[PDB]
RNA sequence: CGCACGCGCGCUACACUGACGGAGCCAGCGAGUCUAACCUUGGCCGAGAGGUCUUGGUAAUCUUGUGAAACUCCGUCGUGCUGGGGAUAGAGCAUUGUAAUUAUUGCUCUUCAACGAGGAAUUCCUAGUAAGCGCAAGUCAUCAGCUUGCGUUGAUUACGUCCCU
């Protein structure tokens, strides 16, 4: 169980409506600290557009 | 009978008996005024 | 509204009023009750308030939907807004707010 | 507020006085001067306006000195001292106090009986207080008519407490040393009790009163017995009671199947495992 | 027994030192200035050792405040301390340290939440 | 970030420090978890080590803390802090007691076995406190 | 000012529009020593507190532009009785008051409580009223919580009569 994230968001960014941390809830694995974290390194993938930044509310939009 | 009571013969409207169950304990340590006695050693049994 | 919404304007919006044309209107009040005076029984009559109820169950109940229903919110308070005007048009009924969309124009109509 | 201290400085001069007048005023609101010796076939000037300024300063009575037809009324106090008057009368309460409890039309007052085993001198005083032309008449009747209804399943084999007297505003409630659902911390048999309160509710449609208003206050695990604590329940649920010809039970009888599910389920975390039943049988099983 | 320090070195200090140690709301009171209320009690303590049973029990002599502080040095004698009226007998030993004399005081006949027999005799018996 | 996983390697509740200093709490507050050990002992550690508190945190090295270690297991050379602690330069003992959850408790009531014994405060009404508020 | 119970008052916490490390740095009803111990504007003394080792003031100048607060932007944490709260209490610090005791509040840091907008009943509301947020004062030797204000920024719902009274 090593990259079985890496081919099913690669496959499945064009499947998931969207690209949030409640993605990762459905397999039932974290809920926790380690998503705050990840909001500023995952789009060196190059899908989902980033819209807007605020250091309180952080928000981004899907594609 | 005189000192085998409660209450004195006014039952005949009035008092409720206030009771005075004596249970009492001892007052250890040196020094009393009229407070602090009854707080001294409570060995609450 | 406006750090909520362009996830409203990607599902079939190029402006964002576009799938919001048939959506914000056709929740259109027709009945709802008054409170019976009775004389002991609080009954309900078949009568008719101004239109501003299904509104506001659809309005109303997005200024607590948009806050007070993301009020102490598993998610935060501006970004549970990511759902609350995709498919307001018409009565799913399987939501916060739509649930009692149909108890405009039955609840008037059981015991009327 | 309250005054309690204005009453231990009469005779029998308001003795023969009280319950003649107190049928009096009902017969015939507002009592004019020269009637206090005449309503009790108290003499005219042996001891009289001696008594009457006795009573003048104690709130039972007042003059109400209005255009010759004049006051004297069994303020507040001709209901409030004169039904303690009146238990010293009818053989209950033998003197005035070992009372803790608030409520509004239902103050708790603890004392003990003629027995000696304690009870409740609840007091009805509805308005605060507001005693006029029906907050009078209320809290004259409101003692007697729920002095008739606390025996509606007490009879039928369940648990409602008993009254005793109902001395114009003083219902007497042995007395319950509860424990209500707020209080409480542990159970030892959860699951029975969940499914006894559509239960209950079953039981109250036998007597056919359906009672509702259950807050954190209501089930009280008392005390019957004190050492082995063989608990009862008493049930302050009553004044939701409604006469079921009326059109509101379309959500009364819904309140039996999916109302109650919170509290053993979430005070008592721990998901619960039992059954339920409706009330659908008590329409004919009554 | 004083800090588990010297004990040759503890017992006849003033009201000057460790306290610029101390926090500032008992430093502003040890480390200001010593008071020397107890420098004449010394006087009247060199004569409550002589004429005693001597190292047993000496007399209970009086002392009527509640923000005094006693300093250990004077191991087998009696002083009588305010308690709110008497004066409680203590065989003055190092085992109290800067604490208040008239800290000796719990001045009520109880409070009855246990047993509440005295509330009993303000209620209303009646005529 | 990084969409990588592991190999059974990270837990969710872990057993350090003879109780449950937690693996997903950090060094610092299941440390707090356990009773004794406040926030910015660890937090000096972030001008040493940089591990502050934004993590789930089944994730630490048993090496890294030997340079703790350099900070822990010798109380009388290692950066213990001074105006910082539970109890601390006390009246019971005198030392800075940045102790731990086996160790709190009984260096916390040394001034309440004492004064009315010594006929004051606290040395016959806290035991009364323990043979009464006790059970 | 000690606590078996009960009420109300305001202030909060029950969270991700939350506060935190720092930059963007505004008001006024403004108030300050006479025949003196006030307001305070130099670096540091200091873990911190200010002394006023000094200075400026009979006053919109010197505090003062009360460089006020809630605060806006680079970094902090995605629901975990929780990085929510400091509830209770201890240890390392003062400005004093002739001494901080029933500590009088100003000062560094841990202890982190009930409580999942909470049963009954409701408090005030229209062109400037809700709503927060400050300032300084009788409280000040220790601050305002009450208060009278001013200032900052300022929401759903509306011209109506007895249903409550």
């Amino acid at each position: 169980l090593d990259q079985e994230k890496y081919d099913r968001i690669l496959k499945e960014v064009p499947t998931y409506r969207y690209v949030s941390v409640s993605v990762l809830v459905d397999r039932l694995k974290i809920g926790g600290s380690l998503a705050r974290i990840a909001l500023r390194h995952l789009e060196k993938e190059g899908i989902i557009k980033p819209i807007s930044k605020h250091s309180k509310q952080a928000i981004y939009t899907r594609a | 009978e005189y000192d085998g009571l409660t209450t004195a013969r006014y039952d005949d409207h009035g008092f409720l008996p206030g009771r005075e169950q004596t249970s009492k304990k001892a007052a250890v340590p040196k020094g009393t005024s009229d407070y602090q006695a009854k707080w001294y050693l409570d060995d609450v049994i | 509204i406006k750090h909520t919404l362009d996830i409203i304007n990607v599902l079939t919006d190029q402006n964002p009023i576009q799938v919001v044309v048939d959506a914000i209107t056709n929740t259109g009040p027709r009945e709802d009750t008054t409170r019976v005076g009775g004389g002991g029984a609080a009954r309900r009559q078949a009568v008719d308030v101004s239109p501003l109820r299904r509104v506001n169950q659809a309005i109303a109940l997005l200024t607590i939907g948009a806050r007070e229903a993301a009020f102490r919110n598993i998610k935060t308070i501006a970004e549970t807004l990511a759902e609350e005007l995709i498919n307001a048009a018409k009565g799913s009924s399987t939501s916060y707010a739509i649930k009692k969309k149909d108890e405009l124009e039955r609840v008037a109509k059981s015991n009327r | 507020k309250l005054d309690t201290s204005h009453m231990r400085y009469l005779t029998t001069d308001d003795f023969r006085v009280l319950q003649a007048v107190e049928q009096g005023s009902r017969s015939h609101e507002v009592v004019p001067t020269p009637l206090i010796h005449q309503i009790s076939g108290m003499r005219s000037q042996s001891g009289t306006n001696r008594a009457i300024s006795d009573l003048a300063k104690l709130s039972l009575i007042s003059k109400m000195r209005n255009v010759k037809y004049d006051g004297y009324r069994l303020t507040y106090n001709g209901i409030d001292y004169l039904a303690l008057k009146t238990m010293l009368n009818r053989d209950t309460v033998y003197s005035v106090g070992n009372t803790i409890g608030v409520g509004k039309e239902s103050d708790i007052y603890k004392v003990s009986d003629k027995n000696g085993n304690p009870r409740v001198m609840k007091i009805h005083r509805l308005g605060r207080s507001n005693q006029g032309a029906n907050w009078m008449h209320l809290s004259r009747l409101a003692a007697n008519k729920e002095y008739q209804f606390m025996s509606m399943l007490y009879s039928k084999g369940f648990k409602v407490p008993e009254p005793f007297d109902n001395s114009r505003h003083i219902v007497v409630m042995e007395l319950i040393e509860g424990y209500p659902m707020r209080r409480l911390r542990k159970h030892k048999n959860i699951p029975k009790l969940y499914s006894d309160l559509m239960c209950f509710i079953v039981d109250l449609a036998n007597s056919g009163l359906i009672h509702c208003d259950f807050n954190e206050f209501n089930i009280m695990i008392k005390d019957k017995l004190e050492d082995e604590n063989d608990c009862g329940f008493v049930v302050i649920d009553f004044p939701q009671c409604i006469s079921i010809q009326h059109q509101d039970a379309d959500y009364y009888f819904q309140r039996d199947v999916d109302c109650i599910r919170r509290f053993f389920k979430k005070k008592l975390k721990y998901e619960p495992k039992p059954d339920s039943s409706m009330l659908d049988t008590e329409g004919f099983g009554d | 027994s004083y800090r588990g320090v010297d004990l040759e070195k503890l017992l006849e200090m003033s009201t000057e030192d460790f306290v610029k140690l101390a926090p500032a709301r008992v430093r502003r009171r040890f480390a200001r200035g010593m008071t020397s209320k107890p420098a004449g009690f010394m006087k009247k303590l060199r004569a409550a050792k002589l004429a005693a049973p001597e190292n047993e029990k000496p007399a209970p002599v009086r002392t009527h405040m509640r923000n005094m502080i006693i300093v250990p040095e004077m191991i087998g004698s009696v002083v009588g301390i305010y308690n709110g009226k008497a004066f409680n007998q203590v065989e003055i030993r190092p085992e109290m340290l800067g604490h208040y004399l008239g800290e000796f005081s719990i001045t009520y006949t109880p409070v009855r939440h246990g047993r509440a027999g005295a509330t009993t005799s303000r209620f209303i018996p009646l005529k | 970030s990084l969409v990588v996983q592991e190999q059974g390697s990270f837990q969710h509740i872990l057993r350090l420090l003879n109780t449950n200093v937690d693996g997903n709490i950090k060094i610092v507050y299941a440390l707090t978890t356990i009773k004794g050990v406040g926030r910015r002992y660890s937090n000096l550690v972030c001008k040493k080590a940089d591990v502050d508190l934004h993590k789930r945190a089944g994730e630490l090295t048993q090496e890294e803390l030997e340079r703790i270690v350099q900070i822990m297991q010798n109380p009388t050379h290692y950066k213990i802090p001074a105006w910082f602690l539970n109890r601390q330069n006390d009246i019971t003992d005198g030392k800075d007691y940045h102790t731990l959850a086996n160790n709190v408790e009984s260096k916390l009531r040394d001034d309440l076995e004492r004064l009315k014994k010594i006929r004051a405060h606290r040395g016959i009404r806290h035991f009364w406190g323990l043979r009464v508020r006790g059970q």
